C-alpha cells in the first residue's frame, strides 16, 4: 500500500526504518511478497541486461571526454612525455592559482591527469584519433539502449522465458564455452591481425578500406593449404620502432617470447596465436553437453558416477546436480570465487607481463591497476564466501544429499575451523615474532642478528624459469638439460633475455624481505578464509545456538542470555571477514608498491634492507613517500597536489566515522534520540513542524554495515590519494 | 655460494659492517678517561661486538650483497641455521604439551577436576614435568597403544 | 613436404573407418545409460532417422571426421616446423 | 526408563550435552514425554546442570 | 597538524634506532600493535568467538586435552572493557614514545 | 509484530511469564510434562522482541523462541 | 609362499588367483569391482613388457642399435634394412591398428580360440600351472623394464653394456655411484 511496494511487513513500519530496509531490501527477490521461481529468474535476467547497459554507457563515457576532453592525439606522437588526459574539469569553487595550476599537458584549462592506462590500452589496440574514440561511443551507446531494449523486451508474456529454459545448464556451457569464449577470442584474433598488427607497421586500416587491405602479401593460402609456418616467416625486428614503419615484419603468428624492446610489451603477433589458440580449445570444448542433438554428455551422470570405492568419500557427488541447479547462490558462490581468483590473476599477470605498448614506463597507472584489481579480487571473494552461507542456510536439502561430500564436508567442520585456527596462529606468531625480532635488533645497532631467512624455494622457481642469478642450474637455467633443448629455436631466447632483464618486472629479484612479507600474506589468507568458511559451516547450527537456519543470514544477536550473542549470524560472519579483506590486500598492495618504487628510483638495496623490519615500512615507506603529498598545500603556497591531499584527509575523515558506528552501539542513540523528539514537541513555532515518519536509530544490522561502507570506502581512498600521489 | 650469496667469512660489505659499528663506539670512548666505569663497558661492548662477528666467520653463514646474515632452511652446508634448533622446539614444545595433558587427564578422575587448574597439585605436576622427559617414546607408544584418541 | 590431399582423405577415413566399425558397442550402449533430465522429465528424431543397418546419424559423421581433420590438420601443420630435439 | 544414577549417553542433537555422558536422577512414572531426568558435571551456556530427556534420548552405555 | 606537527615532528621517534632513544622507536611501534588490536575486541561480539571456541574445543577433545573448566569468550561488557583499555594504553603509550624521544633528542 | 512460539519441551516453571516486560506469555493447563503445566503467546502484538523470556528459560534446549519478525509502533518500544 | 614371513594374508585375495602372495597392504583391491580390473592389467602390463624386455634386449644384443638410442631417426632401420615411411604413417597405421584390436576388448585374461591355436590352456590340471608362470615371467619383467629405465638416466650406457660394465668392475661400479642415494 506504501513503498517498500514489494515488502507488506516493511511497509506498515512507522518509522524511519521503513526507508532504510527499503533501500537494502530491493535486490533481494526470494525475500519480497508473493515471490515464485519465475519471477525470480526474469527479475534476475532483466537485471544482467540492465547491469550491461549502464556497463556499456559508461565505458562510452570514457571514450567520449577522451575524444572531447582530451590530448589523445597529442599522446599517440609522443608517448613517452606526455602525460594523458583523463577529463577536462569546470569547478566555480575554484580559486585563481588553482586554474592555473590544473592546467597541465597542452590544456586550454584544467585537466586531471589519466591512470586508468585506457591510452596505451587503446593505442596498442589500434585506436589513432579523435573520430575512432567518437564512433566507437556512438556504438557502444547503441549497444546500451539495444541492451535496455532487450531488458523489457522479455519482460511481456509473449517472450517470457519457462523456468525450465532457465534450468537447461548444458545448452548454456555449449554456447558460452564455444561462442562467447570461443567465438568472440577468434573474431578478436581478426581485430588484432586486420587491425592491430597493421597499425602497428604503420598502415592505418579503416571501416571504409580494411576489405581492400591485404594483412600478409599471400594470405589465405597458407591457412587453407596447411603451411601456417609462412605466418611466421619473419616477425618484426629488434629495432622496431612501434606504430611506425621503420624494422616491422609481415609475420601475423608467432611464438617469439619476451618484450618490444622499445615499449616493453609483449608482442601482438604472440597475443594473436594465444587468442587463436585458446578460441580453437574453446570452440573444440564447447560440444560436450547433450542438447537437441543425442551427442555429448549428461553432467548428473557424471557428477553420480564420480564415487570412488570403498567410500572415503561417502556417497560422493550424488544430488549436487539437483542442489545445484536448483541453488543460485551456489552460482553465485562459484562464480565469485572464480572470478575473483582470476582477477587477482590478471593483476599478478599483466604487471610481470605487461601486454600494452608504453605501460610500465607508466608508474602510476601500473600501481593504481595493480591495486584497482587485488582490492576488486577481495571485495569478490569475500562476496563468493558470503552466498556460500546463504547456500547452506535456505538451499541445502540434507536428506537429498545424504552422505555426499557436502553432507560429510558439514560433518567434520571442527577439524576444517580448528587446523585453519593453527595455521593462521602459527603464522601470525612466528611472523610477527621474526619482525619483531627484526626490529629490536636493528634498534639494538646489530642488525646483523637479524633472522633473515632467504627465500630458497622461489629462488629455486626462477631458477627453472631460467634467471641465472642465484647458481642452481636447473631446467632452463642448465644448458643440458631437454627442456632447454627442446625451445631454445622457438621462443626461449626473447623469453631468458626477459626474464634476467632487471630493470622489468618479470620474476624480480627476491630476498629476506620478500620472505617475511608473503607469510604475511599468507596469514592474511588463512585468517580470512577461516572467518569466511567458519561463517559459512556454522551458518546452519551450532551448539550455542541449534536452529541458526530458522533465523536466515543476518540477524542481530539471539539475546544477553546464556551468555550473550552478538555477531553470532553468518551476516556478521562476513563483515567480520571484510577487515582481513582490508588489512590483507592492504599488506600485498604495499609489498607491490615499495618493492616497485625502489626499483623505479634505482636503488633496490633500499627495499632488500628496510623491508626486513616494520619501521622500515613505516619510515622509508610511508613516512618517506607522504612528503610531497602532505605538502600539496602550506601557509606559504600550493602545487598541483592538492586534490590528492584534499582526498587523503577526506579518507581519513571517513574512515574514523566508521569507528564510530562500529564502537557505540543503538541504545545510546536511541535515547538521545528519544530526549530529542520531546525537545522537538514542546518547542513552540516547530511545533507546528511534525514528522510523518517517526525518528529512530539506525538498526544493528544497519550500524554493522555502515560502519563496514565508511571503513571500507576511507580505505581505498586514502590509500588511492597516497598510491598516485606518491607514484606520480 | 648457495643463491649466488656470498660467505660471511670472506665478504666485503659484512667486514665493513664490523668497521661502522665499531667505529661508533671507539668516537663515543673519546669522551671518557680509561680508568672510569663506562669506559670498561664501551670497551667491553667493543670486544664483545667484535667477538660477535667473529663467531658468524667462524660458524659459516652466507652474507648478501647487504652485508648482513641470511639463513638456509631446506638439507649440508648449513644443517645448524634450522634443521637443528628445529628438532629442539617441537621436542621441549612437545614436552610442554604432553606435561600438560597427563596433568589435565591425571586429575580427570577426581570428583571436582576444576579445583586443580587454580589450586595447582604442584607435587603431582613436578613427578609428571620429570616423566616428560621420555615423552616421544611414550607418544609413540600410545599411539600404537590407542589411547591417544577419543 | 607430403602433399595435402592424402593425409586429410586418409586421417578422415582412418577415423571414419574406426568410428564405423570398433567404438560403436562403446559409444552407443553410455549414449541410453545417459538420460538428460532436470529435477523431473525436444530431440530432433527427423536428424537421427536413418536408413542403415546400424543408424549412423549427421552428428555422428560431423564427430568423428572432427578427430579426422584434428589429426590431418595436425599432421600437415607440424610438418611445416622444423622442431629438432 | 533407565536405572537411578546409571551412566547415560544424550541422543537428542540439538541439546548441549550431545553425545556427552550424564547420570539418571529419577525416570518418572507416568504419561509424561520427557521424564529422564539427568544431571551432569559440566553446565551448559544458561547455568544449567540438569535437564529432562525421553526414553529415545538415552543409552545406557 | 598532519604535516608541520605530525609528520615534521615524528622525524626524531622514527630514526631512533641504533641510540638511547631507540626504546622510544620500539613503544611507538608496540603502542599502535596494542591500540589496532582492541579494534578486534571493539569491533566484534563472543558470538563468533564462542563457535570458534567450539570448534577449537572439539580439538581438545579429539586428544584427550579439555580443560574441566568450560572454556568460554569473554562476556560482551568484558570484551568493551578490554577495547577501551587497549586503545587507551595504545594511544597514550604512543603519544608518550613520540614527545619524550622527540623533546629529548 | 514478533512472533514468539512455545515448545512442547516446556516443564511450566513460569520463569518466562515471570520475566517478561510486556505480558505476552501466560500459563495452561496440560497433559504432557510433571508440572501439569505449559507456557503460551497469545499477546505478540504487544510484543518487543527484547529476549528476557529466552534468557529466562531452563530447558536445554530453550522451550520458548522469539522470531523477530515485522516491526510495528509497539514492537519498537515506541511513547512518541 | 606369501611376500613376507609370518604376515597374514588378507580377506580379498582368494590364492585362487595366479600368482597372490598375499601384497595389498595399501589394501587398493579391497574392493573385489576394483580387484577384477587390477587382475585383468596387471596380466597386460605383465605380458607387454615381457615382448617390451625381450625386444630392447634383442636390439643391441646382436647388433649396434640401442633401445634409447632408437627413434633418433625423428629414415626408420629394421635387422639393418631400409623402412616404409616416417611419423605421420606410422602414428596413423599404428592408432587405428591398436585403437580397433584394444577397443574390441567388450576385458578378458585367457580370450583364447585364436591365441591359442596350438593349445596348452587344455587340460585344466595344468592350465593354472602356466597362469602363476604367465605372471612371474609378467612381474619379473615388468620390475626389469623399470630397471632399464632407471640405470639409463642414471649413466648413458644401456642395458648389455651397463651388465658387461658390472662384470668387469663389480665393486667399483654399481649402483652407489649415481644418485638415487647419495
Ligand atoms: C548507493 C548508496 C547507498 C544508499 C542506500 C543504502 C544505505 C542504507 C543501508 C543501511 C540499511 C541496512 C539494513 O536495512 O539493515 C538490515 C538489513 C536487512 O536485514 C533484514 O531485516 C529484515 C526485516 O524484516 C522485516 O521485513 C521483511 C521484508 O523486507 C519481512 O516483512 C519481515 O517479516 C519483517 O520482519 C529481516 O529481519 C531479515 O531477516 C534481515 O535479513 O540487513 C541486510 O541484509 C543488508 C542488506 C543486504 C546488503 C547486501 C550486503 C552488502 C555488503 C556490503 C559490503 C561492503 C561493500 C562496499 C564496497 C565498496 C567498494 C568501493
Ligand atoms: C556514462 C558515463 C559518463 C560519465 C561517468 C560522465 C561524467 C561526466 N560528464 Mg558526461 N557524458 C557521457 C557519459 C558520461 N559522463 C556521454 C555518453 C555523453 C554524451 C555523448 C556525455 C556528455 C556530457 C556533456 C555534454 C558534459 C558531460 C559532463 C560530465 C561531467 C559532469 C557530469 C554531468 O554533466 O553529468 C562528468 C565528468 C559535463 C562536463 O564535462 O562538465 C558536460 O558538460 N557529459
Ligand atoms: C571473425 C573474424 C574474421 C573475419 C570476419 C575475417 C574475414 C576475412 N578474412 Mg580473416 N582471419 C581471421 C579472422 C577473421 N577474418 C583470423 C582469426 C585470422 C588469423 C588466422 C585471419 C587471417 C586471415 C588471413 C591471413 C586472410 C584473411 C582473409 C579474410 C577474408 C577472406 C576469407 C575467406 O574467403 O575464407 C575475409 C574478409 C584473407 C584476405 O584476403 O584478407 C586473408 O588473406 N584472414
Ligand atoms: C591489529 C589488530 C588485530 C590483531 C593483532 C589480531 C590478532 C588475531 N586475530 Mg584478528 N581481528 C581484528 C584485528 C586484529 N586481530 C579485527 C579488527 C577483527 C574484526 C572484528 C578481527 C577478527 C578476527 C577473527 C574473526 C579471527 C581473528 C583471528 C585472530 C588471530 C589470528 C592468528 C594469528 O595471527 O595469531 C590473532 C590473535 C582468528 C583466530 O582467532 O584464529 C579469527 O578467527 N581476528
Ligand atoms: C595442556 C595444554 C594444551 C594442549 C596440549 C593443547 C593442544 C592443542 N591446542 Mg591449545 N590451548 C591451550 C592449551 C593447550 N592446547 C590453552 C591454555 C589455550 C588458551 C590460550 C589454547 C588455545 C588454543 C587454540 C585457540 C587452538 C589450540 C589448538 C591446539 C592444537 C594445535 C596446536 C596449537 O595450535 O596449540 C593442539 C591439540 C589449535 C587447534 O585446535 O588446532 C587452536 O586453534 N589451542
Ligand atoms: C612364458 C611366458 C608366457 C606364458 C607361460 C603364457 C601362458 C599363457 N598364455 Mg600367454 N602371453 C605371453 C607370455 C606367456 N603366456 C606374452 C608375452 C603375451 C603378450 C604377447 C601373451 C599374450 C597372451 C594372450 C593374448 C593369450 C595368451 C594365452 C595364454 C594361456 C594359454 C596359451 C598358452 O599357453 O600360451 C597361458 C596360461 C591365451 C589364453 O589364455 O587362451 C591368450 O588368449 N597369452
Ligand atoms: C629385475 C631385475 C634386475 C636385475 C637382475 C638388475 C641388474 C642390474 N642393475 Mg638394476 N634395476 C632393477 C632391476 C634389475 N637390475 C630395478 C627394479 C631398478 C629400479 C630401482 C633398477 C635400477 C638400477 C639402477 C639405477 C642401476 C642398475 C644397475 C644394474 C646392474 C648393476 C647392479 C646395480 O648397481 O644395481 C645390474 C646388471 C646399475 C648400472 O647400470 O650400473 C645402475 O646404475 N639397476
Ligand atoms: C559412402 C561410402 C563411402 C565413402 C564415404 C565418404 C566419401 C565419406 C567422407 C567423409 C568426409 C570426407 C568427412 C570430412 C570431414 C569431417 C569433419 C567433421 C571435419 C572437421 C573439421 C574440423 C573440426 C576443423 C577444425 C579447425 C578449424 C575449423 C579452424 C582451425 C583449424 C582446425 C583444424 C582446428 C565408401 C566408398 C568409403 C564406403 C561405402 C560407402
Ligand atoms: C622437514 C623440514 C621441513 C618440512 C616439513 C614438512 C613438509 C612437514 C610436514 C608435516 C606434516 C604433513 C604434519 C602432519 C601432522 C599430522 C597430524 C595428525 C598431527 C598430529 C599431532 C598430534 C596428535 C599431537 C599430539 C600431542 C603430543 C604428541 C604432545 C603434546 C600434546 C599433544 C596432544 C598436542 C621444512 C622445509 C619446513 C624445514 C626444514 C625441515
Ligand atoms: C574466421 C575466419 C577465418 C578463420 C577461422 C579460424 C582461424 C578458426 C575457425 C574455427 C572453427 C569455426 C571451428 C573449429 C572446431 C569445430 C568443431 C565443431 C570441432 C568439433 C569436434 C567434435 C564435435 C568431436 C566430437 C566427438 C564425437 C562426436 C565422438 C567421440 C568423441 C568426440 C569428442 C571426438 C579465415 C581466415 C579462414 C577466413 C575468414 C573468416
Ligand atoms: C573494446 C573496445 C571498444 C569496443 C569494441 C567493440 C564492442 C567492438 C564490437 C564489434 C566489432 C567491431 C565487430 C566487427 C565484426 C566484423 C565482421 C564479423 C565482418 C565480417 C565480414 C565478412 C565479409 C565475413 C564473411 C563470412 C565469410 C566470408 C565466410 C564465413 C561466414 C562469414 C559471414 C563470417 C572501443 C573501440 C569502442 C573502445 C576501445 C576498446
Ligand atoms: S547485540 Fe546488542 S543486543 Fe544483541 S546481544 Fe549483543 S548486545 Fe545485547
Ligand atoms: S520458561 Fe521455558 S519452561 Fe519455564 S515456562 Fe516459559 S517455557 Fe515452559
Ligand atoms: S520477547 Fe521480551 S517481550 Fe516479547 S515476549 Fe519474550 S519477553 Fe515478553
Amino acid at each position: 500500500k506504501l513503498f517498500p511496494k514489494f515488502s507488506q511487513g516493511l511497509a506498515q513500519d512507522p518509522t524511519t526504518r521503513r526507508i532504510w530496509y527499503g533501500l537494502a531490501m530491493a535486490h533481494d527477490f526470494e525475500s519480497h511478497d508473493g515471490m515464485t521461481e519465475e519471477n525470480l529468474y526474469q527479475k534476475i535476467f532483466a537485471s544482467h541486461f540492465g547491469q550491461l547497459s549502464i556497463i556499456f554507457l559508461w565505458t562510452s563515457g570514457n571514450l567520449f571526454h577522451v575524444a572531447w576532453q582530451g590530448n589523445f592525439e597529442q599522446w599517440v606522437t609522443d608517448p613517452v612525455h606526455i602525460r594523458p588526459i583523463a577529463h577536462a574539469i569546470w569547478d566555480p569553487h575554484f580559486g585563481q592559482p588553482a586554474v592555473e595550476a590544473f592546467t597541465r599537458g597542452g590544456a586550454s584549462g584544467p585537466v586531471n591527469i589519466s591512470t586508468s592506462g585506457v591510452y596505451q590500452w587503446w593505442y596498442t589496440i589500434g585506436m589513432r584519433t579523435n573520430q575512432d574514440l567518437y564512433v566507437g561511443s556512438v556504438f557502444l551507446a547503441l549497444v546500451s539502449a539495444i541492451f535496455l531494449f532487450a531488458g523489457w523486451l522479455h519482460l511481456q508474456p509473449n517472450f517470457q522465458p519457462s523456468l525450465s529454459w532457465f534450468k537447461d545448464a548444458e545448452s548454456r556451457l555449449n554456447h558460452h564455452l564455444s561462442g562467447l569464449f570461443g567465438v568472440s577470442s577468434l573474431a578478436w584474433t581478426g581485430h588484432l591481425v586486420h587491425v592491430a598488427i597493421p597499425e602497428s607497421r604503420g598502415q592505418h586500416v579503416g571501416w571504409d578500406n580494411f576489405l581492400s587491405v591485404l594483412p600478409h602479401p599471400q594470405g589465405l593460402t597458407p591457412f587453407f593449404t596447411g603451411n601456417w609456418a609462412a605466418y611466421a616467416q619473419s616477425p618484426d625486428t629488434a629495432s622496431h620502432v612501434f606504430g611506425t614503419a621503420q624494422g616491422s615484419g609481415q609475420a601475423i603468428l608467432t611464438f617469439l617470447g619476451g618484450f618490444h624492446p622499445q615499449t616493453q610489451s609483449l608482442w601482438l603477433t604472440d597475443m594473436a596465436h594465444h587468442h587463436l589458440a585458446i578460441a580453437v580449445i574453446f570452440i573444440v570444448a564447447g560440444h560436450m553437453y547433450r542438447t537437441n542433438f543425442g551427442i555429448g554428455h549428461r553432467m548428473q551422470a557424471i557428477l553420480e558416477a564420480h564415487t570412488p570405492p570403498s567410500g572415503s568419500l561417502g556417497a560422493g557427488h550424488k544430488g549436487l546436480f539437483d542442489t545445484v541447479n536448483n541453488s543460485l547462490h551456489f552460482q553465485l558462490g562459484l562464480a565469485l570465487a572464480s572470478v575473483g581468483t582470476i582477477t587477482s590473476l590478471v593483476a599478478q599477470h599483466m604487471y610481470s607481463l605487461p601486454p600494452y605498448a608504453f605501460q610500465a614506463i607508466d608508474f602510476t597507472t601500473q600501481a593504481a591497476l595493480y591495486t584497482h584489481h587485488q582490492y576488486i579480487a577481495g571485495f569478490i571473494m569475500c562476496g563468493a564466501f558470503a552466498h556460500g552461507a546463504i547456500f547452506f542456510i535456505r538451499d541445502y536439502d540434507p536428506e537429498q544429499n545424504k552422505g555426499n561430500v557436502l553432507a560429510r564436508m558439514l560433518d567434520h567442520k571442527e577439524a576444517l575451523i580448528s587446523h585453519l585456527s593453527w595455521v593462521s596462529l602459527f603464522l601470525g606468531f612466528h611472523t610477527l615474532g621474526l619482525y619483531v625480532h627484526n626490529d629490536v635488533m636493528q634498534a639494538f645497532g646489530t642488525p646483523e642478528k637479524q633472522i633473515l631467512i632467504e627465500p630458497v624455494f622461489a629462488q629455486w622457481i626462477q631458477a627453472a624459469h631460467g634467471k641465472a642469478l642465484y647458481g642452481f642450474d636447473f631446467l632452463l637455467s642448465s644448458k643440458t638439460s631437454a627442456a632447454f633443448a627442446n625451445g631454445q629455436s622457438l621462443w626461449l631466447p626473447g623469453w631468458l633475455d626477459a626474464i634476467n632483464n632487471n630493470q622489468n618486472s618479470l620474476f624480480l629479484t627476491i630476498g629476506p624481505g620478500d620472505f617475511l612479507v608473503h607469510h604475511a600474506i599468507a596469514l592474511g589468507l588463512h585468517t580470512t578464509t577461516l572467518i569466511l568458511v567458519k561463517g559459512a559451516l556454522d551458518a546452519r547450527g551450532s551448539k550455542l545456538m541449534p536452529d541458526k537456519k530458522d533465523f536466515g543470514y543476518s540477524f542481530p544477536c539471539d539475546g544477553p542470555g546464556r551468555g550473550g550473542t552478538c555477531d553470532i549470524s553468518a551476516y556478521d560472519a562476513f563483515y567480520l571477514a571484510v577487515f582481513w579483506m582490508l588489512n590483507t590486500i592492504g599488506w600485498v598492495t604495499f609489498y607491490w608498491h615499495w618493492k616497485h618504487l625502489t626499483l623505479w628510483q634505482g636503488n633496490v638495496a633500499q627495499f632488500d634492507e628496510s623491508s626486513t623490519y616494520l619501521m622500515g615500512w613505516l619510515r622509508d615507506y610511508l613516512w618517506l613517500n607522504s612528503s610531497q603529498l602532505i605538502n600539496g598545500y602550506n601557509p606559504f603556497g600550493m602545487n598541483s597536489l592538492s586534490v590528492w591531499a584534499w582526498t587523503f584527509l577526506f579518507g581519513h575523515l571517513i574512515y574514523a566515522t566508521g569507528f564510530m558506528f562500529l564502537i557505540s552501539w543503538r541504545g545510546y542513540w536511541q535515547e538521545l534520540i528519544e530526549t530529542l523528539v520531546w525537545a522537538h514537541e514542546k518547542t513552540p513555532l516547530a511545533n507546528l513542524v511534525y514528522w510523518k515518519d517517526k525518528p529512530v536509530a539506525l538498526s544493528i544490522v544497519q550500524a554493522r554495515l555502515v560502519g563496514l561502507a565508511h571503513f571500507s570506502v576511507g580505505y581505498i581512498f586514502t590509500y588511492a590519494a597516497f598510491l598516485i600521489a606518491s607514484t606520480s | 655460494d648457495i643463491a649466488g650469496l656470498t660467505p660471511c667469512s670472506e665478504s666485503k660489505a659484512y667486514a665493513k659492517l664490523e668497521k661502522k659499528e665499531l667505529k661508533t663506539l671507539e668516537k663515543r670512548l673519546k669522551q671518557y678517561e680509561a680508568d672510569s666505569a663506562p669506559a670498561v663497558a664501551l670497551k667491553a661492548t667493543m670486544e664483545r661486538t667484535k667477538a660477535r662477528f667473529a663467531n658468524y666467520a667462524k660458524a659459516g653463514l652466507l652474507c648478501g650483497n647487504d652485508g648482513l646474515p641470511h639463513l638456509i632452511a631446506d638439507p649440508y652446508g648449513h644443517a645448524g641455521e634450522v634443521f637443528i634448533p628445529t628438532f629442539g622446539f617441537l621436542y621441549v614444545a612437545g614436552y610442554i604439551g604432553y606435561v600438560g595433558r597427563q596433568y589435565l587427564i591425571a586429575v580427570k578422575g577426581e570428583a571436582k577436576p576444576t579445583d586443580k587448574e587454580i589450586i595447582i597439585d604442584v607435587p603431582l605436576a613436578t613427578k609428571l614435568a620429570w616423566q616428560g622427559a621420555g615423552w616421544p617414546l611414550a607418544a609413540v607408544q600410545e599411539l600404537q597403544r590407542g589411547t591417544l584418541l577419543e | 613436404a607430403l602433399d595435402p590431399q592424402i593425409v586429410i582423405s586418409g586421417s578422415t577415413a582412418a577415423f571414419l573407418a574406426i568410428g564405423r566399425f570398433v567404438f560403436l558397442g562403446y559409444q552407443r550402449r553410455f549414449d541410453s545409460t545417459v538420460g538428460p533430465k532436470t529435477t523431473g522429465a525436444q530431440k530432433n528424431s527427423t536428424i537421427f532417422a536413418t536408413n542403415d543397418p546400424a543408424g549412423f546419424n549427421i552428428i555422428d559423421v560431423a564427430g568423428w571426421g572432427a578427430l579426422g581433420h584434428a589429426v590431418g590438420f595436425a599432421v600437415l601443420a607440424i610438418n611445416s616446423l622444423q622442431g629438432a630435439n | 526408563g533407565p536405572k537411578r544414577g546409571s551412566l547415560v549417553k544424550i541422543l537428542r542433537p540439538e541439546s548441549y550435552w550431545f553425545n556427552q555422558v550424564g547420570k539418571v536422577v529419577s525416570v518418572d512414572q507416568s504419561g509424561v514425554r520427557y521424564p529422564v531426568v539427568v544431571r551432569f558435571e559440566n553446565q551448559n551456556y544458561a547455568g544449567v546442570t540438569t535437564n529432562n530427556y525421553a526414553l529415545d534420548e538415552v543409552v545406557a552405555a | 597538524w598532519l604535516r608541520d606537527f605530525l609528520w615534521a615532528q615524528s622525524s626524531q621517534v622514527i630514526q631512533s634506532y641504533g641510540s638511547a632513544l631507540s626504546a622510544y622507536g620500539l613503544i611507538f611501534l608496540g603502542a599502535h600493535f596494542v591500540w589496532a588490536f582492541s579494534l578486534m575486541f571493539l569491533f566484534s561480539g563472543r558470538g563468533y568467538w564462542q563457535e570458534l571456541i567450539e570448534s577449537i574445543v572439539w580439538a581438545h577433545n579429539k586428544l584427550k586435552v579439555a580443560p574441566a573448566i568450560q572454556p568460554r569468550a569473554l562476556s560482551i561488557t568484558q570484551g568493551r572493557a578490554v577495547g577501551v583499555a587497549h586503545y587507551l594504553l595504545g594511544g597514550i603509550a604512543t603519544t608518550w614514545s613520540f614527545f619524550l624521544a622527540r623533546i629529548i633528542s | 509484530a514478533h512472533i514468539v512460539k512455545i515448545y512442547d519441551t516446556c516443564i511450566g516453571c513460569t520463569q518466562c511469564v515471570r520475566a517478561c516486560p510486556l505480558d505476552v506469555l501466560e500459563m495452561v493447563p496440560w497433559d504432557g510434562c510433571k508440572a501439569s503445566q505449559m507456557a503460551s503467546a497469545p499477546r505478540t502484538e504487544d510484543c518487543v522482541g527484547c529476549k528476557r523470556c529466552e534468557t529466562a528459560c531452563p530447558t536445554d534446549f530453550l522451550s520458548v523462541r522469539v522470531y523477530l519478525g515485522s516491526e510495528s509502533t509497539r514492537s519498537m518500544g515506541l511513547s512518541y | 609362499g606369501n611376500w613376507l614371513p609370518g604376515s597374514d594374508a588378507p580377506a580379498w585375495l582368494p590364492d585362487d588367483l595366479p600368482g597372490n602372495y598375499g601384497f595389498d597392504p595399501l589394501s587398493l583391491g579391497k574392493e573385489p569391482a576394483s580387484l577384477k580390473r587390477f587382475t585383468e592389467s596387471e596380466v597386460i602390463h605383465g605380458r607387454w613388457a615381457m615382448l617390451g624386455v625381450a625386444g630392447s634386449l634383442a636390439v643391441e644384443l646382436l647388433g649396434y642399435g640401442n633401445w634409447y638410442d632408437a627413434p633418433l631417426w625423428a629414415k626408420a632401420t629394421w635387422f639393418g634394412i631400409e623402412v616404409p615411411f616416417d611419423l605421420n604413417a606410422l602414428l596413423a597405421f599404428e592408432f587405428v591398428a591398436m585403437a580397433a584390436a584394444e577397443g574390441q576388448r567388450g576385458g578378458v585374461v585367457y580370450p583364447g580360440g585364436a591365441f591359442d591355436p596350438l593349445g596348452f590352456a587344455k587340460d585344466s590340471s595344468k592350465s593354472g600351472e602356466l597362469k602363476l608362470k604367465e605372471i612371474k615371467n609378467g612381474r619379473l619383467a615388468m620390475v626389469a623394464f623399470l630397471g632399464f629405465v632407471a640405470q639409463h638416466a642414471a649413466t648413458g650406457k644401456g642395458p648389455i653394456a651397463a651388465l658387461g660394465e658390472h662384470l668387469a668392475n663389480p665393486w667399483g661400479a654399481n649402483f652407489a655411484t649415481n644418485g638415487i642415494s647419495v
